[PDB]
RNA sequence: AAAAUGACA
RNA sequence: CGCGGGGUUGAGCAGCCUGGUAGCUCGUCGGGCUCAUAACCCGAAGAUCGUCGGUUCAAAUCCGGCCCCCGCAACCA
RNA sequence: UCCUCCUAAAGAGUAACGGAGGAGCACGAAGGUUGGCUAAUCCUGGUCGGACAUCAGGAGGUUAGUGCAAUGGCAUAAGCCAGCUUGACUGCGAGCGUGACGGCGCGAGCAGGUGCGAAAGCAGGUCAUAGUGAUCCGGUGGUUCUGAAUGGAAGGGCCAUC
RNA sequence: CCGACUUACCAACCCGAUGCAAACUGCGAAUACCGGAGAAUGUUAUCACGGGAGACACACGGCGGGUGCUAACGUCCGUC
């Protein structure tokens, strides 16, 4: 599920998301999903998009999760006064910024890396692109 | 002592010659015999200490200096601050005279003596010795004894590196096996 | 520095007493007494022109003398009329209807426990006027424990010994004036159970320490078991620094006394003799008599013994 | 709150006292320190009272 | 009808007076003596020339001057002096 | 003083 | 989606009350009594104290998060 | 009510039934000085003895420690040990900091006596920040300050304290 | 006892690469704040003392945030 062991603190401010991103570049394998915009990315679509990614090549090669969500994100229950206290956690997202490298696949061909990728960009909720590592 | 005058010009020159040295310092020279034994299970009683450390003070002709916990252990069942082992070190003619009574009237009375192990060094040429019991030495009556006492004795010397360590020892006809 | 133990509390009965005092206190006046010391004391002080205040534990001399009798139990003191018997029928009604006394606030305290966490219901308030009682009921419990508690004990027995603890014959020890033993022929076997007694300076201490080996026999030779734990308990204490604090004279400055089975216990110990566990680094001078004479008591239970 | 106040009396007699704490079940004996004595201005030696 | 519905509490929520700790005088004023430069709570500022230090590490003038800010040392710490005026 | 019970063929 | 209490060898329950101590009765096993079974007598075994952490030298006990259960409260329109 | 951190926007301050923990003490040494000393942790060797006890030498360099939370500090140690000790003094105090005030705090230096050190010196409690309660009323000790005609006394005042 | 041994694994520590943090920092601005000097400008705009007050229910808009669902003409702070 990719939720985190044994953090720190548990409950987190809101904070706010600004700036470009850091993992601009593929590193790991070949090919890549990059983010062209900006959002918060749960748990869950992390996995219902690499369901869409493992079953698409249905064996072959490695993928590689660039992202963790390491933040929790809280929810009052249904019919409930404000304040009294802060809400409970719910679940965990990770912040994106236009220019990050979410998922990277390696040992696949480039068209077959195409369709798998288009496969796993229709569970997020920012729009991703693929993006193919250069020698730099 | 009766070892010293000996090293002094002798085992000097049986390594001068071997180790093709120029210095009467690239010898090697043996500093310290240090000499400790873990008396452990004095939690029952302190007089398994306050006779034990009569033990080393028969030996070693030196009042043994208590070692204490240094950290709480929680499966050994101790906490900082107890006495659970008498030290003794040796240096000067205390230290030569001490060697010599080791290797001459208290090794040759180790039960089931097969010669001496050469294998115990720790890389830096340092010598570490057990006993099992401590009834070898002409010191202890066998009537004052309850209890099987062991020791632990490392020779610790200046020599740099384990391979000559043994040269150092031998050159004192150590019972290498 | 060399009279017995009834020799010394003889000096200390006099030494209270060259002043000739109107007014005698003797705590514990009949300790290491005989049976012929205590009978003349008891005429030396009925006699007594002035008037005596003391402290005995003997059940036998309160009741020949004692024209009152005072209790101090718990920070209060109470009178008593009637003979000594009187008073043990007399505190024991004053401890029974305590104790009924003291369940019953309990009772009260317990029930109304269950109403503070109790819910509200609709609209009610939960007075405060009772509220504020259990305040001050549960204040309250910081209070006497009316019984001190029966001081629970039990010993460490150990291997058993060789069928011969002591044999002595022949041994005949004599201080300079008079023959303290002449001519002893004994044997001590296994599970035999020996009261030492006579009258004052007889030996009784120094016959003990010869067996031990303390002080040599004079001629004749004693011979020792040969699996014995011995628990020593002297005339006085001696072996209990007074100084030290009360945690490390018992089971010698140590933690993990052995009990029963197992070591499975440390500084639980004083919980079975009634110390609270907060005055544990008393120094043991501090301590009353009867405290010391248990604490000696109980680190020689502490430890395994033959004998 | 186990520590209790008491107070030391000068043994210069002049009436003087410093006042502070003291833990009384585990120190049976009783302080004698040496303090000044500004009525008598002299270091005197002040032992426990009430 | 399930209108209001029950709320909970927080376990916390208690905090403590500010104690206006920091520099009262920065570099270049000219102070008198006896006078407070910089509030501490440890030693981030240690006492250089013609100035002291309090039981709670308070840094205060010795002799009138100005105030001075180095980071003489060999572990590069941060000391204060005062000058002679 | 205590002393209960035992498938059918 | 708010409040109290509980979870302890096969069962029930103390020990949580200011932290070092795991026990009581029934049961289970092994002998004995009886023609045999009950009852009786004599001996043993059996628990990581719901689970995951955190302080403490030391946690069944103190603190926090979750899981299961049981009571109680959900009023004024 | 009091202490520590974040929110708090790089001086100070700054709210919420915002996010996390603590205090109502302890100590005649755990305070003052004068000496001396330097950890965690891992590797190697060694009687029982081990994953973890004592010991030896290597790496490492404070990841350790501090009487009890968190933060800031600390090798000149503020941590560890020992000798001698009572400055855990009396009267004051330039000049500052922080509060609407009541108040709270830091303080060189002056005088009187004292401790440690050979001295230069340091010492007006504890590495710092919580460990607390106005006034009124009353109790105890000291002090001719007052004393309802006068001499006392009572009762008031001032100082120390409950 | 030895582990005599295979390894789809629960994983310390180290090495190379890649991310995250209000309660992390071996780095680190813009502004703001404190003090000093200078000209120009401003019918003292500064401070102290004295007489008289009112006010202590704020609202929205921009920027930086806590809470809420980065909901509310919501709520609570900083600055304008
Ligand atoms: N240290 C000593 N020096 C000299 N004489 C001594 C010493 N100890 C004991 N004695 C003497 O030895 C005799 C026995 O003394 P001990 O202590 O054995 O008495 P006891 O028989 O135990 O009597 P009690 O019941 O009175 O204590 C006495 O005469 C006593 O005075
Ligand atoms: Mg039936
Ligand atoms: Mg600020
Ligand atoms: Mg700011
Ligand atoms: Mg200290
Ligand atoms: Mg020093
Ligand atoms: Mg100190
Ligand atoms: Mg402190
Ligand atoms: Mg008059
Ligand atoms: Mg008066
Ligand atoms: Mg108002
Ligand atoms: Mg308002
Ligand atoms: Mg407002
Ligand atoms: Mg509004
Ligand atoms: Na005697
Ligand atoms: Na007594």
């Amino acid at each position: 599920m990719l939720q985190p062991k044994r953090t720190k603190f548990r409950k987190m401010h809101k904070g706010r998301n600004r700036g470009l991103a850091q993992g601009t570049d593929v590193s790991f394998g070949s090919f890549g999903l990059k983010a062209v915009g900006r959002g918060r990315l749960t748990a869950r679509q992390i996995e219902a998009a690499r369901r869409a990614m493992t079953r698409a090549v249905k064996r072959q090669g490695k993928i590689w999760i660039r992202v963790f969500p390491d933040k929790p994100i809280t929810e009052k229950p249904l019919a409930v006064r404000m304040g009294k206290g802060k809400g409970n956690v719910e679940y965990w997202v990770a912040l994106i910024q236009p220019g990050k490298v979410l998922y990277e696949m390696d040992g696949v061909p480039e068209e077959l890396a195409r369709e798998a990728f288009k496969l796993a960009a229709a569970k997020l909720p920012i729009k991703t692109t693929f993006v193919t590592k250069t020698v730099m | 002592a009766k070892l010293h005058d000996y090293y002094k010009d002798e085992v000097v020159k049986k390594l001068m010659t071997e180790f093709n040295y120029n210095s009467v310092m690239q010898v090697p020279r043996v500093e310290k015999i240090t000499l400790n034994m873990g008396v452990g299970e004095a939690i029952a009683d302190k007089k398994l200490l306050d006779n034990a450390a009569a033990d080393l003070a028969a030996i070693s002709g030196q009042k043994p200096l208590i070692t204490k916990a240094r950290k709480s252990v929680a499966g050994f069942k101790i906490r900082q601050g107890y006495p659970i082992g008498c030290k003794v070190t040796l240096r000067g003619e205390r230290m030569w005279e001490f060697f010599e009574r080791l290797i001459t009237i208290a090794v040759p009375r180790i039960r089931d003596f097969r010669g001496l192990s050469a294998k115990s060094f720790d890389g830096r040429g340092n010598y570490s010795m057990g006993v099992r019991e401590q009834i070898i030495f002409p010191e202890i009556d066998y009537d004052k004894v309850d209890r099987v006492r062991g020791l632990d004795i490392t020779i610790t010397t200046t020599a740099k590196s384990d391979e000559e360590g043994r040269a150092l020892l031998a050159a004192f006809d150590f019972p290498f096996r | 520095s060399s009279l017995s133990g009834g020799w010394l509390r003889k000096a200390a009965l006099g030494r209270a007493l060259v002043s000739n005092p109107r007014v005698l206190l003797l705590d514990q006046p009949t300790n290491h007494l005989d049976i012929e010391t205590i009978d003349w004391l008891e005429g030396f002080l009925k006699t007594f022109n002035g008037t005596i205040i003391f402290i005995s534990h003997d059940r036998s001399f309160i009741r020949n003398m004692a024209t009152r009798i005072v209790d101090l139990d718990r920070g209060k003191l109470v009178t008593y009329p009637g003979n000594y018997d009187q008073y043990l029928l007399e505190k024991e009604e004053a401890l029974r209807v305590e104790e009924l006394q003291n369940a019953e606030f309990d009772r009260k305290l317990a029930q109304e426990e269950v109403w503070i966490r109790q819910g509200i219901k609709a609209r009610r308030t939960r007075n405060e006027g009772r509220v504020r009682a259990l305040k001050a009921m549960r204040r309250e419990r910081g209070e006497r424990r009316e019984v001190m508690g029966t001081a629970k004990m039990q010993v460490e027995e150990a291997s058993r010994s060789g069928k011969i603890v002591f044999e002595m014959e022949d041994v005949c020890y004599q201080v300079n004036g008079k023959q303290l033993v002449k001519d002893f022929s004994a044997q001590v076997l296994r599970g035999d159970k020996i009261a030492l007694i006579g009258p004052n300076g007889c030996g009784k201490t120094t016959l003990l320490k010869l067996m031990l080996g303390q002080l040599q026999a004079d001629s004749g030779r004693i011979h020792v078991g040969t699996k014995l734990e011995v628990a020593y308990f002297d005339q006085h204490r001696a072996e209990l620094d007074p100084d030290k604090t009360v945690m490390d004279n018992l089971a010698e400055g140590k933690q993990e006394v052995m009990v029963n089975g197992k070591p499975r216990h440390v500084l639980g110990y004083l919980q079975d003799f009634l110390f609270h566990p907060k005055r544990a680094m008393t120094p043991v001078r501090a301590l009353s008599g009867g405290e010391r004479n248990r604490l000696l008591l109980a680190r020689l239970f502490l430890k395994p013994s033959n004998l | 709150g186990i520590r209790e106040k008491i107070k030391l009396v000068s043994s210069a007699g002049t009436g003087h006292f410093y006042t502070t704490t003291k833990n009384k079940r585990t120190k049976p004996e009783k302080l004698e320190l040496k303090k000044f004595d500004p009525v008598v201005r002299q270091h005197v030696i002040y032992k426990e009272a009430k | 009808m399930a209108h209001k519905k029950a709320g909970g509490s927080t376990r916390n929520g208690r905090d403590s007076e500010a104690k206006r700790l920091g520099v009262k005088r920065f570099g270049g004023e000219s102070v008198l003596a006896g006078s407070i430069i910089v509030r501490q709570r440890g030693t981030k500022f240690h006492a250089g020339a013609n100035v002291g230090c309090g039981r709670d590490h308070t840094l205060f003038a010795k002799a009138d001057g100005k105030v001075k800010f180095e980071v003489k040392g060999p572990k590069n710490r941060k000391f204060i002096s005062i000058e002679a005026e």
